[PDB]
């Protein structure tokens, strides 16, 4: 369980948070 | 499990430089965003800066008053965060915390770049920027008398006078005595020097039998004082 | 001051209190909330839309509307007496963060208690160092607000006085300390000196003299 | 017009020393004989000693129990009588009075050196000789309510608790309230500590909107308390 | 013990009474007489062969014969209820002086008057100092004798009570005080406490409740 | 001149005075 979340976070960390958030915002609007 | 421990704080002159360290454990440090926050004396928390992760190429952002003078970095193999401070100013004086930093973004209502928040904190390390020099404390007895008694119990203490910079720690009888003890916050005199007091209340019947010594530690001046407190 | 909070709010034990954080950025960004007690690292209470970390009691909850974020404590406990800070972006879409100025939350959790006051004269040892400090120690009072004034004989003393902010004892009552720093000559030249402590409309004065 | 005011009493340890004073006005002090008299707790008056005038070379006579320990002296330029006491012991404890002393001799029936009489007295100063430590009072309100009102008048006061030794003095609104004041004699507790209550009677309609403060003074501990007395919220 | 007086003397209001002082020195020396009320400076009443100070009522007069000296009060008043001391030389020809042991003069009867009783509960501050004192104040009674009993919810309290011996007031009626020490928990865990003052067969009970 | 004579009279020893008054009666 908890391990799956940590592993997941390790994957997301590969991306640029500032860019990710910009793109999510465009996707929404 | 999550432990954060800052070190490297001390007294430094205006214009000087200093490097603070924070060692982290109990979480994935390599991927964690890490933030420095400071609390100036008498004031609130102030965001200093934050280093991001591998995804962001370890970019760093800095608060405006600190930009161009401070540098945040990290050493992932040894799990350390660092704050290098140059051209230090009096207003930089204060309590520096490192904080494990989380990221939040609400897909439906959020706005980029979402928010950062501080999930775990160290105890902090104290920075003092001043042109004043170190001074070790003069420790004086607060003796019991007719002016200072009340029936069965008695109050005695130590005056820890005129030291710089903070902090001082105090124990009584080498730590054995902890019941009835109150150590006050330091006051800052117009001289620029600190003083504080520690008091303990004890049975009046216990003086003949028990000895009372306060242990004052002032690391900034490499001074320890074991001070006996005896009735007038 | 991008984020503003109340300076101080008080609430009765077991009642409900809301403190707020205000700023333009809060229109766009959520706030996070931290409890901070003196000489202790801050603790995260609540963040984002509806996120309370594990370990935080459910009596804490945040909300948001317009340029305001709010932290609500439903059924305030004595141990909730503390400073609270909010944090968010300084501007909409900024990569920087900022804290509000902080709110001191007073939970009144006890009936009034009167101060115990002891005035110590300068020790011989200190007078030998060519110094003299009168030390006025105040304790076991509640709530934690006092006024200390000093007299030389019957005259009010302006300078040489420094007083700490009351702080909590092990028993949740408050204590404080006040110092009058004198020169040895000053000390030996008046008949008496007094520390006058006023708490909740009532005053305790202790006096010491240069003799004995 | 004759006024005698003793002072200097307080707590002293067995073996200790103390100087009492007596200021005098309203008569020719310089030529007046002056006497010290004491009243031990629960006992009657006891002659301590007397100092004479210029014609006798300021000669002094002393009571046996006090000989060689007490010295009576006077300073005529300021009209003060003194009693210096050394090697005090518990039995020294009492209330000390000074007294303007007249001399009487009946020519036809008298016997030298006639007799002395105490024409004016002070109110006394209390000396307590004890090994026990001084303790300052804790002052608590005695709050009025519907259980201490008496129609148009209400009783309120202050409990002056757990002090040593006597005495304490209590006034109300710095002595601006004299009428209505009743300070009860102290109780002596099993602890060796005293407690006393002082009350003032005030207009009931004034409760909650007017200020009543008892001023408590305990010189032996150098303590003064001004305690505000209110009707309690909601009880 | 050079001068000896009656330890106590009672007299009807408005009647005549004589107090006496006796000792070897009195056969050579006159006595002087002092009135003393608890709390008050003594007052010289009479001295020498026949000297009565200005201000002293004419009903006080002194006399002497053999080794005795007498103070006589005629038409004795309620405010004559006091202690009386004689003074003279300790021995014939001595430069020292001495007082007799004093006489308590009780000016008997007069009207009986019922106590005014007031009872105060513990203050919050005291409760916060981990103590609780109930204060029962009693005044304006005569004669100077009461009994005080305390109750907790109808049950008699039998510890923690301290009561003063009654003392004269400026109106010559009496006042006393009674104190009940409780722990805060004892005070808060009972519906009520009562102070019960018995005087001349009659009882006044005042009650207070933590609520 | 009784003015100065009272001054001197004040320097009379009470013990001497009474001893003398007694003496002139008894003898």
């Amino acid at each position: 369980n908890e391990q799956e979340l940590l592993e997941l976070d390790k994957w997301a960390s590969l991306w640029n948070w500032f860019d990710i958030t910009n793109w999510l915002w465009y996707i929404r609007r | 499990e999550v432990q954060l421990v800052e070190s490297g704080g001390g007294l430094v002159k205006p214009g000087g430089s200093l490097r603070l360290s924070c060692s982290a454990s109990g979480f994935d440090f390599d991927n964690a965003w890490m933030t420095w926050v400071r609390q100036p004396p008498g004031k609130g928390l102030e965001w200093v800066g934050r280093i991001t992760g591998p995804g962001e190429g370890w970019s760093v952002d800095y608060a405006a008053p600190v930009e161009g003078r401070f540098t945040i970095s990290r050493l992932n193999s040894i799990n350390f965060l660092y704050l290098e401070m140059n051209n230090l100013r009096m207003e930089d004086s204060g309590l520096y915390f490192c904080a494990r930093t989380g990221k939040y973004y609400d897909f439906w209502s959020g706005y980029p770049p979402g928010e950062e928040y501080f999930q775990d904190w160290g105890r902090g390390t104290l920075v003092t920027v001043s042109s004043a020099s170190t001074k070790g404390p003069s420790v004086f007895p607060l003796a019991p008398s007719s002016k200072s008694t009340s029936g069965g119990t008695a109050a005695l203490g130590c005056l820890v006078k005129d030291y710089f910079p903070e902090p001082v720690t105090v124990s009584w009888n080498s730590g054995a005595l902890t019941s009835g003890v109150h150590t006050f916050p330091a006051v800052l005199q117009s001289s620029g020097l600190y003083s504080l007091s520690s008091v303990v209340t004890v049975p009046s019947s216990s003086l003949g039998t028990q000895t009372y010594i306060c242990n004052v530690n002032h690391k900034p001046s490499n001074t320890k004082v074991d001070k006996r407190v005896e009735p007038k | 001051y991008e984020l503003t909070q109340e300076t101080g709010v008080s609430v009765a034990l077991g009642r409900t209190v809301t403190i707020t954080c205000r700023g333009d950025s809060l229109r766009s960004h959520y706030a996070s909330w931290y409890q901070k007690k003196p000489g202790q690292a801050p603790i995260l209470l609540f963040y984002g839309k509806n996120n309370r970390p594990s370990g935080v009691p459910d009596r804490f909850s945040g909300s948001a509307s317009g340029n305001r974020a709010s932290l609500t404590i439903s059924g305030a406990q004595a141990e909730d007496d503390a400073e609270y800070y909010c944090s968010s972006r300084d501007k909409s879409g900024s990569r920087l963060s900022v804290f509000g100025g902080g709110t001191k939350l007073t939970v009144l959790s006890q009936p009034k208690a009167a101060p115990s006051v002891t005035l110590f004269p300068p020790s011989s040892e200190e007078l030998q160092a060519n110094k003299a400090t009168l030390v006025c120690l105040i304790s076991d009072f509640y709530p934690g607000a006092v006024t200390v004034a000093w007299k030389a004989d019957s005259s009010p003393v302006k300078a040489g006085v420094e007083t700490t902010t009351p702080s909590k004892q092990s028993n949740n009552k408050y204590a404080a300390s006040s110092y009058l720093s004198l020169t040895p000559e000053q000390w030996k030249s008046h008949r008496s000196y007094s520390c006058q402590v006023t708490h909740e409309g009532s005053t305790v004065e202790k006096t010491v003299a240069p003799t004995e």
